[PDB]
């Protein structure tokens, strides 16, 4: 009930990228940051918080970046205690203007939107809302699977992100130079029929900006968990 | 240190050129190597003292010197297109042991035709346009220095007078967008509201390099004595 | 510093090998590359920081990952003779900008058809002939490893017990005296009255490398646990 | 009336030589130590001594190490007032111990020979003893010339420098990858009819250790200037 469904030449195709694949996948198969009842710390450029929020997974930072579309919702989250998930990004990663291309620094990351409140946010009794996935390659529903979860209201990224690992595992949606599949868009449909999709293609190229990709998540669009459809579609260069 | 020079060279064709290489390491060996688009760093010839210079993997063309423990300077005769190249010089340990070399700036030598082919470039700004694809901006400046050629150039940014580095994606290389000509194209992006603050200044300015002092132009038609060219903005309204 | 690991290897073809590079320099890049006898020092990948891994000139066969910023890791999966040459790793400055990349130490990988063709040299000592040249001596000492596969060898030479590096001149590189045999020749010369102290010693040691400790052998024969071989004689009355 | 005449076979042949022949040439184009009343001042190894001497021509080195046959000969000039002269080298040049392949340091040179007593070894007048040079090319006289020296006393050494250079120049008996002779032996025969000669071309190899050639003066061979003639003997690959 909003952005109407991709044209098939609106989508990317992966056989129009020439680059490493594997740049894309990086961003999915189990990357990513998360959160739980965090503070933001320090701001950067107005759109952007910084949270203190270490690299539990491999040490690899201790604070993280997270741009928002507009100063409007930074200064939103400020100063509220949130939660934090989304996947987290290098290449381009500045925090100081004494910062030239290439992030030289360490102990740190970036990302996009990701924040929901905490304050309950979290389900009343600990449980953790299932999302169910359907699965269409080439126009039929070949798999479909739950993502679980435990909030009532969830990014799209987050959901995308959790959509895409499981896909990476499963159908080797990103191999590490290419990709079985031509195109991909994850399609989110709320309860109002309001609908809004994704494309995990990269752009026809010979390069992938990692942190130009994550900025689909800069609005922050969060979405109703126990309601939500998710339909993952996909395509084969034949068939 | 490993000082070179030249540091840019426009040669014809049957030209004697010369690039030295100097090395305050006190070294034993140095080396002349050439980088090739396409091809790797290859070494050419080298030298394990004063008074002594072997062949390398590619000495074809080329001879070399090492008349101090200093200097080591490699010498193109009959200069022809296949050479036009960048040679890159390394004083230090070992042939073949990398790591205890000490490379030099490098040395972009075109050896060309006709000097008259020898052309300053045009640099213009423009803004893309987010609403051409599916995702976001696109970047918020784009600087497009082509018509150049030879490829002796380096782009830069600047905003408000400061030389930027953050936010700047220049292509990795000049591109022939014909026989005779080059296009390089730099994308500086920014805050909005800061490409909106009529304010702010920005300046792609590119570095020509061309006919040195030591090239006697053909007389005939005026002379490219150009270095560096800009072109130049300030913000738009919000 | 910027070390390797491992920095010798004999595989197996079909064999997947992972070569890991780290880099105490907090540099945003990283590469792999190939020297290659013959060739160049070639780019297979690189990287501008952690999580992302660009081709190079010679991506082909190779994965590489930049899972930290201290780690950038090249790997083969199925490895092939092709394979065979010298990975160099380089930390530091921009592509093609040598002056600013620090390199690693180099580790030599040899894919061979099977494991079992690999074997510890046989190293001798010699004197040449004067009488067969019209010049001088012609190497007081000669040190000839042959008979070994694969190349992971490096010869020393041990006067009085010391290593010595006045006087000696081992070959550049092992000369492959048959397709699965290499062969090694050092020669350190002395003074005659030196050669002529009985109690003057000289020891030419070479090192072996060959199957780590990470390599199964297939049962059926001794497997070579063999790591550093010499030659030693002593000096002839005078 | 000493060393018998190079069979064809017994010459070396540049052909034969596949390395940079201009490292040949470095020896002898306009290169030479000069000295004039110059003594020992140290010594590394017995059968050699070192001299004070400067490189007048490009300040390279301040000392030469020139190196003898026997310590006999050493022991000889250590204290004797005398005169310098031959082609000096680099590569491999250690005066100490603690010195690596490969002449690490600078200021410092090699060489073997070339040492006569300065003492009534001039010229009464001051003149300059001219010696003539014949050249055979493919057993035929086509050139000669004379040599001029200060000295009643040279070395061999001092005039096959000096008759080569000559040749750099004239016939490019050296260029700098190859030469257009294939064979060239320097006979030398003094008054009494003593017979010695020397090879120009290369050993054959993909080598040339500049500090083994030299050796050919190690033993510090004299002749008298005034009575001596010298033959340049060269040979092309076709005719």
């Amino acid at each position: 009930e909003s952005q109407p469904d991709p044209m098939p030449d609106d989508l990317h195709k992966s056989s129009e990228f020439t680059g490493t694949m594997g740049n894309m996948k990086y961003l999915y198969d189990d990357h990513y940051v998360s959160a739980t009842k965090v503070k933001s710390v320090d701001k950067f450029l107005a759109h952007d918080l910084i949270y203190n929020i270490n690299d539990k997974k491999l040490n690899n930072y201790d604070k993280v970046k997270t741009e928002l579309l507009n100063e409007d919702l930074a200064n939103k989250y400020k100063d509220e205690v949130v939660d934090v998930y989304g996947s987290n990004y290098y290449v381009n990663c500045y925090f100081s203007s004494k910062d030239n291309v290439g992030k030289v620094t360490s102990g740190k990351t970036c990302m996009y939107g990701g924040i929901t409140k905490h304050e309950g946010n979290h389900f009343d009794n600990g449980n953790l809302q299932n999302v169910l996935i359907r699965v269409y390659e080439n126009k039929r529903n070949t798999i479909s699977f739950e993502v679980q979860t435990d909030k009532k209201s969830v990014t799209a990224q987050e959901l995308d992100i959790k959509a895409r690992n499981f896909l990476i595992n499963k159908k080797n949606l990103y191999e590490f130079n290419s990709s079985p599949y031509e195109t991909g868009y994850i399609k989110f449909i709320e309860s109002n029929g309001n609908t809004f999709w994704y494309d995990m293609m990269p752009a026809p190229g010979d390069k992938f900006d990692q942190s130009k990709y994550l900025m689909i998540y800069k609005d922050n669009k969060m979405v109703d968990s126990k309601s939500v459809k998710i339909e993952v579609h996909l395509t084969t260069k034949n068939g | 240190a490993v000082t070179q020079s030249p540091r840019n060279k426009v040669a014809v064709t049957g030209g004697k050129v010369t690039l030295s290489c100097q090395q305050t390491n006190n070294h034993n060996n140095m080396y002349w190597y050439r980088q090739d688009t396409g091809h790797g760093l290859r070494l050419i010839h080298y030298s394990y003292g004063a008074g002594s210079t072997e062949k390398g993997d590619i000495p074809d063309g080329y001879k070399a010197s090492r008349p101090s423990q200093e200097q080591f300077s490699l010498i193109l005769e009959l200069a022809t297109p296949s050479q036009t190249s960048v040679y890159f010089c390394a004083s230090g340990g070992g042939r073949g042991s990398y790591a205890e070399q000490f490379f030099g700036p490098g040395t972009r030598l075109t050896v060309l035709e006709d000097l008259r082919q020898v052309t300053p470039p045009k640099v213009s700004l423009f803004e893309p346009s987010k609403a051409e694809i599916a995702n976001k901006q696109k970047a918020t400046l784009v600087c497009l220095a082509r018509g150049f050629f030879p490829d002796h150039v380096e782009l830069s940014w600047w905003v408000n007078g400061k030389e930027v580095h953050s936010g700047v994606s220049t292509d990795p290389q000049a591109y022939k967008e014909s026989n005779y000509s080059y296009c390089l194209s730099s994308r500086l992006r920014v805050s909005a509201t800061f490409w909106h603050n009529p304010r702010n200044h920005f300046r792609c300015q590119v570095q020509f390099h061309g006919l040195s002092e030591e090239d006697k132009w053909p007389e005939g038609s005026p002379k490219p004595v150009t270095q560096n060219i800009s072109a130049e903005a300030w913000g738009r309204a919000d």
